[PDB]
């Protein structure tokens, strides 16, 4: 067909014997091939005493392109709940920690900070103190041992915080008056919340953090970054795949 | 009194898409409307209602000169991840994937000067020959001809024919799924300028956008960067 | 979305997600 | 006959906020009637009906001279941590949370000689410039003028605008969410007294009471004390 | 308040809570 | 509020046939229809309107010559792993299980030349002597004669006949269970030809179809290759 | 087929299985 | 008496306790 | 026969048990 492109507006030509549909698009759906838990981040937990550094859940970073990253930017604005599910690969020998409790303690946009100390078991002697803000309250915690756990793991639901009526993902402008290099494409917390993870623990094992991004909607596209080199011109890209030829 | 149940072996293991959410741990919480227009939530949407330059050599064009004739002047492995599909929405889209089921559509926008013209040929090869490189070889299958002049770019639908009822998001070597053929264009008749002085060569843009019945089935990770 | 199993309502509504108005 | 069941990995885990209870250890236990009168369910409702003192300076209070005129009389960064508004009713509820949304009033209880008049001006400053400092510069924003003398006290509603549906509870280096901006007021007319020998100074009230659009939202425990 | 899961009444209320009058 | 439960012991084991699938991980994935004709949801049904071959010494037939008259012509123990019944179709479905109820037929197929005349006789032989081996002795059971010579083929229907209501699909060491008897076919007028010159021997298949009463009941795996 | 237990549905036809059209 | 929950009768009454006439 | 469970027939019986004619 004799096209008058230039006006944005595409263009198509439909051949004879159309072609019928099945799959009906669904595996394209963004609330669905987002609501599953991912494999993103992963941290080391703190030691009961001293000081934290409060963990932020803003997954609206990208880079090492797990097809979730991408995706996520792909979109302007984003708004979805999320759920998480933290594991902890043990790190050195797993019958070192005859116990481990975790104190994964989530913080909604804009809760306070500052955690030094202010619990303390007393049993016998010894005493072993839990972080401030670790403990339990207005803030879901949750407690679960590293040792004999056939699935060192928790997880839950997390409602959106924030305040923005929607989350942007790329900001033009600044996060505060001080237009300072870095506040660029910050605004104050474009995220959904913290994360305290305190154990006796701390060393000999990480995490694996993981996202369920359940009501996820999505807002004025963008465009979707290539992943892959370009190959050699006229041809074909060559991946090892379940099919190929051998 | 109490139930009697029996624990599956698999039991307290993992599962990263299970059907069904987990603990609320934090309730009530009110969410503020939204107001923001262009929203979506189908992403085929995206890439039917828009297009996307196809790379060729480095650019989204193509030239056209008055010393054209027999040569090819576009060609590629309709296959997407074929060289210029690579950049392209659709294109770059497929790769969350593992499958496709479409026929695509691409629209040839001249940019010569106003007082050019240069009339031309598109052709689709299915699969088969090794690449036909003269268009007497190729007008033989299915092509269009077009004369830029007054009609200021065109439109040509590469349909989907093959024994598969889904094909390959991901190029490989040589398979009856892999490859659905080759894009072809031609200089059916070679530019022609006011002056060949003024105007030596016309271009012409080459835009993708996803078919009427195309569809991505599957999601996938993303293996290796290569 | 992904959760077809008849006991994702074992919290209501209120307690599982948001709410937008 | 036995039901198949499988434990979520999470499962033998604590949940410090598990909609639904525990075990009924005890039960069938009656319980006594409540006679008690001024009863409450929501905690904003006791704030909302009800005022309390900002602190200026160590005092709910501030001064009105027959020698002021350009200078600010009382200023503060609108946001519930800022100074005054440490030790009121409504800001000290606020902390047990993270969020609030809503647009204060504040009450000038005018308390000098009944042989005094002040005549006077309040001023709300947007978030921007740097803290205006003279009427001259304030009063080209939103400001009320009152006149004590028969009024006996006034209401000023320092409204809520704002790009975010909600703020922030906590003060913290200059963000877009954190401060709201100024409270002032000014002497518009310096005080005058039937001697200026018995009657130096006239005084007023600053007391705050939670706006009628005005809510807290979020729990979050109590950080460090600082 | 926060038990908004379809179990809550599992245990009726009376070996659940109290009662007034 | 949390429900009481109790694990059977049995409870985190496997079980190779629990009557309830497993998790569902992959979602949504709608299918392709098939237009392939000749499908089957049932085994039994392929045998009963298919006949096999039965492999009567390396071959499928006997003969019939002009020189024989009292002996057997073909005979073999009646269970579903006796040296015929082994390459058939309904014999070799049958080791999925462990038992079948149901008579068989088996159809005559001859092959002689169009001048060849050989008329005959086959005997179904209940369990309890030792193979009777002559007509004379076989003819007083139950058998049929028949003439071909316009025929150009035949059928016989040994039936069931025992006091289990299901036997066995193995062949094993003399029981009231395994061996339902022998089938014979004998001479009963030795073959003729326009010439003996010319035409020597006749031949005859002996074809295998499922009875029409026929199933197999459990199913059991494959013990050691012997 | 081999599922005759009135649990098999937890998890509703869609997530279940395929389809086919 | 102490038994104000919904899963008492998994085993009828008559597994359960006795019976009288 | 001793079993008076209401849970007994999850597996419908076909699965459960046999069946005569």
């Amino acid at each position: 067909v004799t096209n008058v492109g230039e006006d944005g507006e595409p263009g198509e030509t439909e051949p004879r014997h159309a072609l019928s549909p099945v799959d009906m698009h669904v595996h394209t759906d963004v609330s669905f091939l987002l609501d599953r838990f991912f494999d993103v981040e992963t941290l080391e937990l703190s030691n009961l005493t001293g000081s934290p550094a409060t963990h932020v859940l803003d997954p609206f970073g990208s880079t090492a392109q797990l097809a979730w990253a991408r995706l996520l930017n792909t979109c302007t604005y984003f708004f979805s709940d999320l759920e998480l599910s933290i594991q902890f690969k043990f790190t050195t020998t797993p019958s070192s920690v005859g116990e481990g409790f975790v104190w994964v303690k989530w913080f909604p946009v804009g809760a306070p900070t500052k955690t030094t100390d202010a619990w303390q078991l007393e049993g016998g002697g010894n005493s072993v103190r839990i972080q401030q803000l670790a403990v339990a309250g207005m803030s879901p915690t949750v407690v679960f041992k590293i040792a004999g756990s056939r699935s060192q793991a928790c997880g839950f639901s997390v409602p959106y915080t924030s305040m923005w009526r929607v989350v942007p993902v790329f900001y033009n402008g600044w996060g505060a008056p001080t237009k300072e290099k870095a506040t660029y494409n910050w605004l104050p917390g474009a995220h959904f919340g913290s994360i305290l993870l305190t154990s006796d623990a701390h060393d000999k094992g990480g995490c694996y953090l993981r996202y369920r991004f359940p009501r996820a909607n999505m807002y004025c596209p963008r465009p979707i970054p290539p992943a892959f080199t370009r190959p050699a011109d006229k041809t074909r890209h060559k991946f090892p795949t379940n099919i190929n030829k051998q | 009194a109490p139930i009697r149940v029996v624990s599956v072996p698999e039991s307290d293991s993992f599962m990263s898409s299970v059907p069904d959410n987990s603990t609320p741990l934090y309730p009530k919480v009110v969410v503020p409307p939204r107001q923001v227009p262009g929203r979506f939530t189908n992403f085929i949407d995206v890439a039917k209602q828009t297009y996307s330059f196809c790379s060729i050599s480095g650019k989204p064009y193509f030239e056209v000169t008055n010393t054209s004739g027999d040569e090819p002047l576009f060609q590629m492995d309709v296959s997407l991840s074929a060289a210029e599909l690579h950049g392209t929405y659709v294109a770059s889209l497929s790769s969350f994937f593992a499958q496709y089921r479409g026929s695509l559509n691409f629209n040839f926008i001249f940019t010569g000067a106003a007082a050019t013209k240069a009339k031309f040929l598109v052709a689709f090869v299915p699969p088969h020959s090794a690449a036909p490189k003269t268009r007497d070889e190729a007008m033989a299958c299915i092509h269009a001809v077009w004369d830029v002049g007054l009609n200021s770019a065109f439109s040509f639908n590469v349909p989907y024919s093959s024994p598969a009822d889904f094909m390959a998001v991901y190029s490989a070597e040589a398979t009856v799924v892999n490859v659905s053929g080759w894009l072809q264009v031609y200089a059916l008749t070679a530019l022609t300028s006011t002056d060949i002085a003024v105007n030596s060569k016309g271009r012409v843009l080459v835009a993708v956008s996803a078919g009427p019945d195309f569809s991505l089935r599957h999601p996938v990770d993303l293996p290796d960067k290569q | 979305g992904n959760s077809g199993s008849i006991v994702q309502n074992f919290y209501m509504q209120q307690y599982q997600n948001s709410i937008d108005a």
